């Protein structure tokens, strides 16, 4: 089995910039037919890997010219000239020379840009959830950047953590931001027993929170 | 166009077997090899093996040999993978791909295989209105909370599909083996509450559709 190593695991870049994803083989993948079967796949999130480069150098039909691959028997490089937004996804190198056919680990192309403070939204438990017996306080921190951005849930001033499940949407390809969802789930029982709910947002854009709250 | 219709997410208890297929339309199903690849948790990629639809020539990765069985239906243009002895490690996304002697071509959409000893439990869709967040007078953010549904697949949609912009559907997290999703559509003040915003949720494994709204 031939090992494929893809460096870097994660490559952050800004727009119009250049990117270089390396992939190396544990051993030559130059086939005896005199050909090297190394492929480059770009998998966008919520999608399947699509083909960009076949046989090191060649580009697939309809793939933009900005992507160019090259390499020498053991070291390959996928190259991108002026990263665009739609270039987000995981990049994969593949070897169909020695069997079994191996895939390189993959590489993350998130896109660097201007910091954006999240549009924060808080939602109390909807009516049916109470009638039914549970309570879920939701908070949507949309369109932000960079990714590291903390959210602390505070009940009547006191910080709270257990019962909270956060979810991150992938970096939008049209604007290059993220959206998160924090849901403070707590039994109606422990909910009616309180007044204010604070969804606080710490982040690295402007070093100062954005606090949303409601009181029942 | 090489339209590979690989399809159907489905869950199966351990020990059981499953048979997934790929429909090849647009071309001569007999001229290209069909390959099988395993995308393990949207991350790792592994090769299973191939099948060539004119003679039945096939081959496998020694690691998938004990559980994989590849076959073709030449008359209906379909290739099938039979996964058996299903332990948790089998739950993953399986792609079907077309390959010329030299290279891969068109991959299929993808198949999700949840290997689970658990039951199918529909989603509880609770609608979300503000009254406490970034005011409703310029551009407001509404939400839909889909919680406590199994298995993993549910698609959240908005306004019969008549609101595709401004929607942020976050992935799902699993609480005690249930999945909780939440999406949000940031709409103009003019729309909600003046107009109807209807949240359309669907969950195959339970035949569950529920179209909601709020106050
Ligand atoms: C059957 C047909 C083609 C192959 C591939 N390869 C073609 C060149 C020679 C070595 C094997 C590698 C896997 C993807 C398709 C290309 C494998 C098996």
């Amino acid at each position: 089995d031939v090992l494929m190593t893809q460096t870097p695991l994660s490559l952050p870049v800004s727009l119009g910039d250049q990117a270089s994803i390396s992939c190396r083989s544990s051993q030559t993948i130059v086939h005896s037919n005199g050909n090297t079967y190394l492929e480059w796949y770009l998998q966008k999130p919520g999608q399947s890997p699509k083909l960009l480069i076949y046989k090191v150098t060649n580009r697939f039909s309809g793939v933009p010219d900005r992507f160019s691959g090259s390499g020498s028997g053991t070291d390959f490089t996928l190259k991108i000239s002026r990263v665009e937004a739609e270039d987000l996804g995981v990049y994969y190198c593949f070897q169909g020379t020695h069997a079994p056919y191996t895939f390189g680990g993959g590489t993350k192309l998130e896109i660097k840009r201007a910091d954006a403070a999240p549009t924060v939204s808080i939602f109390p438990p909807s009516s049916e959830q109470l009638t039914s017996g549970g309570a879920s306080v939701v908070c949507f921190l949309n369109n932000f950047y960079p990714k590291d951005i903390n959210v602390k849930w505070k009940i009547d001033g006191s910080e709270r953590q257990n019962g909270v499940l956060n979810s991150w949407t992938d970096q939008d390809s049209k604007d290059s931001t993220y959206s998160m969802s924090s849901t403070l789930t707590l039994t109606k029982d422990e909910y009616e027993r309180h007044n204010s709910y604070t969804c606080e947002a710490t982040h690295k854009t402007s070093t100062s929170p954005i606090v949303k709250s409601f009181n029942r | 166009e090489v339209q590979l219709q690989q399809s159907g997410p489905e869950l199966v208890k351990p020990g059981a077997s499953v048979k997934m297929s790929c429909k090849a339309s647009g071309y001569t199903f007999t001229d290209y090899y069909i390959h099988w690849n395993k995308q393990s948790h949207g991350k790792s990629l592994e090769w299973i093996g191939y099948i060539y639809p004119n003679n039945g020539g096939n081959g496998y990765n020694h690691k998938f040999k004990g559980k994989a069985t590849l076959t073709v239906d030449k008359s209906s243009s379909t290739a099938y993978m039979d996964v058996r002895t299903l332990t948790s490690e089998d739950s993953a996304v399986y792609y079907c791909g077309r390959s010329t002697w030299d290279d891969f071509d068109y991959w299929g959409q993808g198949t999700t295989l949840t290997v689970s000893s658990a039951k199918t439990t529909p989603p509880s869709v609770y609608p979300l209105a503000p009254g406490s967040a970034a005011q409703t007078n310029s551009m407001v953010t509404l939400g839909c909370l889909v919680k406590g549904y199994f298995p993993e697949p549910v698609t959240l949609t908005w306004n019969s599909g008549s609101l595709s912009s401004g929607v942020h559907t976050f992935p799902a997290v699993l609480q005690s083996d249930l999945y909780t999703l939440s999406s949000s559509v940031t709409v103009t003040s003019s729309p909600r509450p003046s107009e109807t915003v209807t949240c359309n949720v669907a969950h195959p494994a339970s035949s569950t559709k529920v179209d909601k709204k709020i106050v």
